[PDB]
């Protein structure tokens, strides 16, 4: 055949050690350059202005980070949404100071990471497979989507997207608290339910065919030589499994369907986490937790106490300390 | 040894009383009849050597006048510290509720 | 896809019980740390810059900011027995909020 | 006729206005009647600090440097009374204005310098006899430098001036000596000097435009180090105007 | 079906961003204001409080060195100071009249502010579209008293909520439907598995 | 010396993946 | 900085256009049942 | 602890004459307060303006003195500054100002009443929390 | 058990209710940096994995 | 910055020992009869 | 007072005070303790007796409250200054050495 | 004594690297097919 066909022909082989296609075509390069940008500013880039006020803040290994303080730092407020590529800086010192790095990052990588979800449908059509993995992937790619771009975008400024860095994690995290009271927004609660409930899932699900494997091993080996790749036959027994578990809690709340099984098992995490992704997402439009601030009021109209007013205590203090050079007016309005 | 002039400051009459020449213009509030208009012209004015310069402003009516006089018990005057009148920290410190 | 697979199902299963049921383990020893207040609270080598060099910021001290808002805006309340009185001028808070 | 939407994003808005080549003009000055400076703006081209060697006996050069706070530096809109003195020597009496921008540049091999660039309260006088302002005018003046921090501004440990920590609380049990200077901020206010040469005139508008070269200490981070010396150059516009 | 959830998905994320930042064809007199326009606002009214106790709002230099009130934009234009930097691209009809060709004009902000601009100003800093689930109007800490969540928080929030699960419903269509017309939607034939008639990777 | 150590630690990692895709052990069926 | 963008514009043309065209040569038919 | 008769007796003027408040004008009080004050003064503080606050002893100083009904009153029909020296009604909610205010177009003069006695009670009930700000949330 | 047996008393303990358990966390966060521990980051790490 | 000096000797064992500690258990589970 | 008394009556011997990577011998954080300085004793311009509020453990940093005899406020150290009311310098704060170097 | 502070590091890797070579490969020899 022609070049171009047989390029296709290569790009979307079923045989290539990794799976390439048209989705990896946009993914490789971006990925590779975020990667490659990340490294580079992680252990070498200097202090960025992350604020716009002129008070750099150091994120590399080489200006006094460890690998938890270690960030490549958001773009500075001065710059807001505004697009800074590399060419709209004077310099590459310039660059720098502003937090370059950081938007050259996270657009490579959504952009790859958008990419992964295709390419991950994309493989399955190759193979014959059914669809959906990547709608299970969906879930963190939304998540990323939201503290990277959706957040930023509601609050005016990439400076407000969460630090490619352990600390600026945890940074981003109560500053979000002061700002949105997280703890007290249903869709966050539904995230925790998810991840708490997936843990829960994960180890449940572990233990149960773990404990019905059928014995095809001598004491010596390892069980897991019991099971070799590519068998026919189930390597546990989920009758004995469902009747475990149907005795420890009642038999209609335990599941002998493998296939209901497994997709509650997908389930309930990727939904936890689509509300997660959406809480964040939506928070970034300043739709907040619930407040119930001075909510119970005595007879004379004392007010009293709830664990809510305690939150809220912690949420001033995280507030009134935040940024302690960048307000100039009354009210944090983003 | 190096010295914290805000700190020091707090030792002298500038921690007891409107200073004329220092303290932000919120102050005014503290006393009738001193907010907004004469707070103004008293901030624009200064410094002032005694407390009682302050009756020398231009163009102050009468009911004025006999305003500061009532309060310039109230009032002192220290050498102007560049730290709390640089900014336009007088018109805005940075403090509100 | 990711250019690792597993391949045993027993070994599959195994590890889905290992990632959470080690994971909590892991948190409990650092809770029993916390019991005596034997915390990860610092790194001395940012305390000892950051003391020295005041241009020198992390997103380390950053948080250590935030951290001691929470203490004095949140104990006065949440330790009613210490019956704390902290006058408004002592509360850390930074320019303007 | 510009209008902003024409100008937004240009880098114009930091660029200060430039006179014809035919402005090579004369504006009479009658020492009877009262001036002002209705618009002064000051465009920097060109930021050099003083590199600071290891002895004495060769005198440190001012060296170029790398701007890398973008198009932010400019001082405009600045006004103030332009008095006629009794020699026919013109002084001009900064007012107000935006007379101040922080500006950070960038020495070879990285150290960050920020200063405060500014003419805050700025007194510049002509030569005597100026009975028309013209090519040939001069205005040689001083001005303050107040700190380019002001006194509420806490360093990334929690300490200020007017507000803050008065010690490093992260260790609570050190002795205090070795951090005097760290702990205990200082605002500066030191004196800068400038000049300005004017190169055009057009005597029928009061308009005139030149190059200015000022002198000036960088930050001091409220006492925590040595400022630098700063040699800023650029061109200048003036619009006069009886008042 | 597939096709027209992917364009509704899009659609859905555009109205959001319209309703968040556009105040032409969602007009503020009846969306509330932006959140640009309200922190925006904001500056506003501290600029004319401040100036009308005597402060000199041009040269006001703040905490960072940086103008309190006024400072420039990365492209020198005249612009708001504190945190409403951010914000600088913001444009409304309360705002215009004392922007010039530099950017905000020191000049009119002195001498021409009406008592009209001070009162929207005043309006749209105290009617920021910030407030939580239960319509506490205000920042997270915020006391009750005040019942309000902006329109725009409301649509804005909605409409990401439905374009995301507009996408999804996409990918799922999507990938259903060309499982669907190859004949594998409903799993492998366990006599055809593809798999079992390709190379080995390794 | 605490820069290198993080990096080196990282540089290893990235190799280690490295071996653990193009040097596994090749899945066999049955 | 002028030749950087230049550059970047030309690497990321080519690539939507390898996204572009790939997905319209014949790609339903890149399966292993129903072509 | 109850809302007593006593805690609604509050200075109907500057003479020393006072007036019990009942409770469905304390409620009305805060309604209305809600209604057309609240977005700038929740709590006792002011948003746009936080030097002044709703405060009794902050309005005995006021000139006039607004520590009253009929000051408050008189406030809500022609707001000054706190020195009395301007008229304010261009810039603040006032029945003169009705047209630009539209939400003073239906507060009557028993209106008027009910949220200058919800200034007055409030602090009498929450101390310094009223006028304090987040310090005292 | 552990936790507020190593401290004053049980007070410290958690409370058992929704926003009692938040105000835990953030105590945890503003007066143990709980966030910076390895221990829980590895908690994290299986959590989330 | 300043480190605690035993930290590069605690880092280094944490690696090294137990890394050699598999690596000596492949290897020799590589050499015994195919 | 013996000196042995008075140093259990100070924080840096209470365990509940460190740190899980601060390692080593308590010496190395405060220091080796050599003397006592004595019982500090604070007093403001009046005269009267002040009592400086402790450091409870749970808190790594603390700020300066001093209350009198009844536990009313005094006098502190500010964080902001321009609202300071109980500034050292405006309560004419002493200290005074009983017992000790 | 103030010795050099790199000095433990070198002896500790110059004993482990070389000592754990001879015993990777002493181990895998002893379990191959005898
Ligand atoms: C837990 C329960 C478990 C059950 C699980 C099932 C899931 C379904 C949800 C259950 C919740 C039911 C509670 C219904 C009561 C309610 O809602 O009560 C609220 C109101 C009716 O109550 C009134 O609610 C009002 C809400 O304020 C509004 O009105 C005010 C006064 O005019 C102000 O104008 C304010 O600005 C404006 O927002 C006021 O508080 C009134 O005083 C009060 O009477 O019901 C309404 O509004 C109707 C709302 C329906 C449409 C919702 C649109 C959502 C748009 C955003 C979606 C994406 C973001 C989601 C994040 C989550
Ligand atoms: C990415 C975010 C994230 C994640 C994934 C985690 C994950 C974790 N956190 Mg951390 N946390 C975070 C962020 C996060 N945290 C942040 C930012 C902070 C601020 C510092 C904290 C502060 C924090 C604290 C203060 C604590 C954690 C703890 C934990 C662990 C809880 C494990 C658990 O399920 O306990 C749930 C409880 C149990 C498993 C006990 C048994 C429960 C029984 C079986 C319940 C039976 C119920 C019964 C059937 C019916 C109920 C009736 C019904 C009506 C309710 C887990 C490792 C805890 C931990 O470390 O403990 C050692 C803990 O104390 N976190
Ligand atoms: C675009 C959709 C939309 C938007 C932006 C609004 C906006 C608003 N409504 Mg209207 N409304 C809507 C649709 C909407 N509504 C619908 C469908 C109904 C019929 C039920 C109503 C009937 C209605 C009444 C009767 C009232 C309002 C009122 C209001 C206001 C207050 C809302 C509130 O308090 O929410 C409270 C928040 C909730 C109840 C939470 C909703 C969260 C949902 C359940 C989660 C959705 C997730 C997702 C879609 C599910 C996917 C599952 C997944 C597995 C795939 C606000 C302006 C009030 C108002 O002020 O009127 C003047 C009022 O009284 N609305
Ligand atoms: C019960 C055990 C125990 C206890 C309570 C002590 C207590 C003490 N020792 Mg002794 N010591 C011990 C055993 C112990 N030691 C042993 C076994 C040795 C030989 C190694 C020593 C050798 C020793 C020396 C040489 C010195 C001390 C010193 C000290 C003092 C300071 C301790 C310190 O800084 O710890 C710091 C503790 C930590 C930093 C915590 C380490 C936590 C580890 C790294 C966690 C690992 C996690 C793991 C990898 C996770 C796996 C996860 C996986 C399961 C998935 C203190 C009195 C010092 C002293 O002052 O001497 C006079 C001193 O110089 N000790
Ligand atoms: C001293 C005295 C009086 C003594 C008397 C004692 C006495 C004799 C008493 C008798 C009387 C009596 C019984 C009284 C009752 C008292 C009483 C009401 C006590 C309260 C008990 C209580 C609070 C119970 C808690 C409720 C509870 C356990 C809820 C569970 C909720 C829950 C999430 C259940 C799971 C349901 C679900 C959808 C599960 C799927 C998820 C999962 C496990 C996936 C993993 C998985 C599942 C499989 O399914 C199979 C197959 C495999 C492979 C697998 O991976
Ligand atoms: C320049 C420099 C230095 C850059 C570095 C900067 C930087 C910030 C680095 C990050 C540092 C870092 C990684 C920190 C994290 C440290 C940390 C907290 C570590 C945790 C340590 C630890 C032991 C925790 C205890 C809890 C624990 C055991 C967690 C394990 C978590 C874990 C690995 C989970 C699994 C994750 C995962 C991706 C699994 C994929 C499995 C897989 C291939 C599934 C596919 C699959 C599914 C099927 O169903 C079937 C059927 C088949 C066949 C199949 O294949
Ligand atoms: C084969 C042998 C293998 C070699 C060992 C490998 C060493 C790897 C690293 C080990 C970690 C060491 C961490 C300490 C860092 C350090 O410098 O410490 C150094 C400290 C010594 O502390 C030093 O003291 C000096 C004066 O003596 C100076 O003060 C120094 O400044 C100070 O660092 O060493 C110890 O404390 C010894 C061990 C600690 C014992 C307490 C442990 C109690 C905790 C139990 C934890 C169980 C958790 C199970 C979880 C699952
Ligand atoms: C994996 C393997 C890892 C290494 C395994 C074992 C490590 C042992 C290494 C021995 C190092 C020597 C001791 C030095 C200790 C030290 O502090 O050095 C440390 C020195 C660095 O020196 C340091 O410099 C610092 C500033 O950068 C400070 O001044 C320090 O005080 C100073 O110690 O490291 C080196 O010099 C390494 C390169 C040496 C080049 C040697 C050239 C000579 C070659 C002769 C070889 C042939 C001879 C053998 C023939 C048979
Ligand atoms: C108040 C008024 C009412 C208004 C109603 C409100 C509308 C909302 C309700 C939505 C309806 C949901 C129906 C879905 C059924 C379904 O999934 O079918 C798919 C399978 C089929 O069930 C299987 O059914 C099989 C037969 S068949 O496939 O149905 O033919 C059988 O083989 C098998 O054992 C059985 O388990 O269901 C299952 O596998 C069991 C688990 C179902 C529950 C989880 C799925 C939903 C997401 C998880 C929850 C996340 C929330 C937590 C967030 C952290
Ligand atoms: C687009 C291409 C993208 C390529 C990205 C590169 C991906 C690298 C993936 C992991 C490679 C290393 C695997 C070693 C381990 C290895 O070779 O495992 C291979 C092992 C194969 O399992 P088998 O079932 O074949 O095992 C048989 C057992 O019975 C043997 O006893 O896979 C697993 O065990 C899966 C669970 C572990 C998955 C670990 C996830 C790791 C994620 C990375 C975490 C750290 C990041 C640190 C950052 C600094
Ligand atoms: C910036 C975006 C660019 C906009 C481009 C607008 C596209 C609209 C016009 C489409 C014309 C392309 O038409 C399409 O081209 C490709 C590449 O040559 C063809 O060619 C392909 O045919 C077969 C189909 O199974 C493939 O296996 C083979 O690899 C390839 O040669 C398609 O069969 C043809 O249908
Ligand atoms: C292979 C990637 C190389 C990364 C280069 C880092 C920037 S270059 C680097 O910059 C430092 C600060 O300006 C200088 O002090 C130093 O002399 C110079 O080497
Ligand atoms: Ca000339
Ligand atoms: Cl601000």
């Amino acid at each position: 055949a022609n070049l171009w066909e047989r390029f296709c022909n290569w790009v979307t082989s079923t045989d290539n050690r990794l799976y390439v296609g048209w989705f990896g075509v946009i993914m490789i390069p971006t990925l590779l350059a975020a990667t490659i940008c990340f490294v580079i500013a992680f252990i070498a880039a200097p202090p960025v202005d992350i604020d716009g006020i002129r008070e750099p803040v150091s994120g590399s290994l080489l200006y006094g980070n460890n690998i938890i303080t270690g960030a490549v730092v958001p773009s500075s407020n001065a710059i807001g949404l505004h697009f800074y590529p590399i060419w709209e800086a004077a310099s590459l010192d310039e660059w720098l100071y502003n937090g370059g790095p950081y938007q050259l990052i996270i657009f490579h990588f959504l952009l790859g990471a958008s990419c992964y979800m295709g390419r991950q449908w994309e493989l399955s059509y190759r193979l014959g497979m059914r669809p959906w993995i990547c709608v299970a992937y969906s879930a963190p790619l939304a998540s990323a989507f939201a503290v990277f771009l959706i957040y930023p975008i509601g609050q005016g400024s990439f400076s407000d997207g969460m630090p490619l860095g352990i600390s600026g994690t945890f940074n981003f995290m109560i500053v979000f608290q002061a700002e949105h009271n997280i703890l007290m927004h249903p869709f966050h609660q539904l995230g925790v339910a998810g991840v708490f409930g997936g843990a829960l899932f994960c180890a449940m699900h572990g233990s149960l065919v773990t404990s019905s494997l059928i014995r095809e091993t001598t004491e010596t080996e390892s069980a897991n030589y019991g099971y070799k790749f590519g068998q026919e036959e189930e390597t546990y027994n989920i009758v004995a499994a469902h009747g475990y578990f149907g005795r420890l809690i009642f038999q209609y709340a335990s599941f002998n369907n493998s296939r209901s099984l497994h997709f509650f098992l997908a389930a309930w995490p990727v939904v936890g986490v689509w509300f997660a992704a959406l809480g964040i997402s939506t928070m970034a439009f300043n739709l907040n937790g619930f407040n119930f601030n001075h909510s119970v009021i005595d007879a004379k109209g004392n007010v009293i106490n709830t664990w809510a007013d305690i939150i809220n205590r912690a949420n001033l203090g995280m507030e009134v300390m935040h940024e302690r050079n960048a307000h100039n007016f009354p009210l944090d309005l983003a | 040894e190096l010295v914290n002039v805000v700190d020091e400051k707090l030792g002298t009459a500038y921690g007891e009383k409107i200073d004329l020449n220092n303290t932000n213009i919120a102050a005014f509030i503290q006393y009738r009849g001193l907010y907004p208009t004469l707070a103004k012209l008293i901030v624009k004015n200064a410094p002032y050597e005694s407390v009682e310069d302050v009756l020398n402003i231009p163009g102050l009516t009468e009911r004025q006048k006999q305003i500061l006089r009532e309060n310039l018990e109230h009032f002192t005057v220290t050498e102007v510290e560049t730290a709390l009148v640089e900014g336009g920290d007088r018109y805005n410190n940075g403090l509100y509720k | 896809i990711f250019g690792i697979a597993f391949s045993n199902k027993r070994w599959l299963h195994f590890f889905m019980l290992f990632v959470p049921v080690t994971g909590l383990w892991m948190s409990a020893i650092g809770v029993v740390g916390l019991a005596l207040n034997l915390r990860s609270y610092d790194f001395i080598s940012q305390e000892i810059r950051a003391a020295e060099d005041p241009e020198f910021e992390t997103f380390y001290t950053k948080n250590l900011l935030l951290n001691e808002g929470i203490r004095a805006w949140m104990a006065p309340q949440d330790q009613p027995h210490e019956n704390f009185v902290f006058p408004e001028e002592v509360l850390p808070r930074g320019n303007a909020l | 006729t510009l209008t902003y939407d024409d100008i937004v994003g240009t880098g114009l808005a930091n660029k200060c206005p430039t006179l014809d080549d035919t402005a090579r003009g004369a504006y009479p000055i009658d020492s009877s009647q009262t001036y002002r400076i209705a618009r002064l703006c000051l465009q920097p081209t060109t930021f050099l600090v003083k590199e600071e060697p290891k002895n004495k006996r060769q005198e440190a050069e001012f060296v170029p440097t790398k701007l890398v706070t973008r198009e932010t530096t400019s001082l405009d809109q600045i006004q103030g009374e332009l008095k006629v003195n009794s020699d026919g020597s013109l002084t001009f009496v900064e007012e107000d204005g935006i007379d101040f921008q922080p500006v950070t540049v960038q020495m070879a091999g990285g150290e960050r310098i920020p200063l405060l660039f500014t003419v805050k309260n700025l007194v510049a006088s002509t030569q005597p006899n100026v009975t028309s302002i013209t090519t040939s005018t001069d205005f040689k003046g001083e001005f303050n430098v107040p700190s380019y921090r002001t006194a509420n501004f806490l360093d990334p440990k929690g300490r200020g001036l007017a507000s803050g920590y008065d010690s490093a609380i992260a260790l609570p049990q050190a002795k205090e000596e070795e951090l005097a200077r760290a702990n205990v901020k200082r605002f500066s206010l030191t004196k800068g000097q400038i000049s300005l040469n004017v190169a055009k005139v057009d005597g029928r508008t009061g308009e005139i435009a030149g190059t200015f070269e000022s002198e000036q200490l960088s930050d001091d981070d409220m006492g925590a180090h040595e400022p630098h010396e700063v040699k800023i150059q650029g061109v200048f516009y003036a619009s006069i105007e009886p008042a | 079906l597939s096709y027209s959830l992917g364009a509704l998905s899009m659609m859905g994320f555009i109205a959001t961003c319209f309703v968040w930042f556009n105040n032409t064809v969602y007009p503020s007199e009846f969306y509330g204001p932006t959140g640009p326009e309200a922190s925006q606002a904001q500056a506003m009214t501290f600029l004319i409080r401040d100036q009308k106790l005597g402060a000199n709002v041009g040269s006001a230099q703040g905490p960072t060195g940086l103008g309190k009130y006024l400072m420039r934009s990365p492209t020198g234009e005249i612009i708001f100071g504190g945190e409403t930097m951010r914000f600088w691209d913001f444009r409304g009809p309360w705002l215009e009249p004392l922007r010039g060709p530099n950017g905000l004009d020191l000049n009119k902000i002195k001498n021409d502010i009406q008592p009209w601009q001070e009162r929207r100003a005043a309006e749209y800093m105290t009617h920021a579209p910030l407030g939580s689930l239960n319509s506490v109007g205000g920042v997270a800490t915020e006391i009750n008293s005040v019942n309000f969540v902006s329109p725009r928080s409301w649509l804005a929030t909605s409409h990401f909520v439905l374009a995301f699960f507009f996408l999804v419903g996409h990918l799922w269509h999507a990938g259903r439907a060309r499982a669907a017309a190859a004949g594998f939607e409903k799993g492998i034939d366990r006599e055809s598995e593809p798999v079992l008639s390709m190379p080995s990777l390794d | 010396m605490e820069t290198i150590t993080y990096v080196f630690i990282f540089a290893c990692i990235i190799a280690l993946f490295f071996f653990a895709i193009f040097f596994r052990e090749p899945p066999r069926i049955t | 900085m002028e030749t950087l963008k230049i550059t970047v514009y030309i690497v990321v043309t080519f690539f939507v256009l390898l996204f572009v065209f790939g997905f319209l040569s014949g790609d339903p038919a890149r399966n292993p049942k129903r072509k | 602890a109850e809302l007593t008769p006593e805690v609604l007796t509050v200075p109907l003027n500057s003479e020393g004459k006072t007036i019990t408040l009942t409770e469905k004008q304390y409620l009305e009080g805060k309604r209305l307060f809600q209604y057309a004050c609240a977005s700038c003064h929740v709590g006792g503080i002011t948003k746009t303006n936080p030097s002044l606050d709703l405060r009794t002893e902050t309005l005995a100083l006021a000139t006039p003195p607004r520590d009253n009904i009929e000051g408050l009153v008189d406030y809500m029909k022609n707001p000054t500054t706190y020195d009395g020296e301007q008229e304010i009604a261009e810039v603040h909610p006032s029945l003169r100002s009705a047209d630009i205010f539209p939400k003073m177009r239906n507060l009557t003069e028993k209106d008027l009443v009910a949220i200058a006695g919800h200034i007055l009670v409030e602090p009498k009930i929450l101390g310094d929390k009223w006028g304090g700000g987040k310090v005292y949330y | 058990l552990i936790y507020p047996l190593g401290q004053s008393s049980w007070f410290f303990a958690p409370s058992f209710g929704v926003a009692a358990i938040f105000r835990f966390l953030l105590f945890f966060q503003g007066f143990h940096n709980w966030t910076l521990n390895p221990f829980h980051m590895m908690g994290v790490a299986g959590v989330l994995g | 910055m300043e480190v605690n000096q035993l930290g590069l000797i605690a880092t280094a064992l944490f690696v090294l020992v137990p890394s050699v500690f598999l690596i000596i258990l492949y290897v020799q589970t590589e050499s015994q009869q195919k | 007072i013996p000196e042995k008394l008075a140093f259990y009556d100070y924080i840096g011997n209470n365990p509940a005070k460190g740190g899980l990577f601060r390692t080593g011998p308590m010496n190395k954080g405060d220091g080796i303790a050599q003397a006592w300085k004595g019982h500090a004793v604070f007093r403001n311009k009046e005269g009267e007796e002040l009592f400086v509020r402790r450091m409870p453990a749970f808190f790594e940093s603390f700020p300066v409250i001093l209350t009198d005899k009844n536990g009313v406020v005094k006098a502190d150290i500010p964080f902001r200054r321009a609202e300071s009311k109980y500034s050292f310098e405006q309560q004419g704060v002493t200290v005074s050495f009983y017992g000790g170097e």
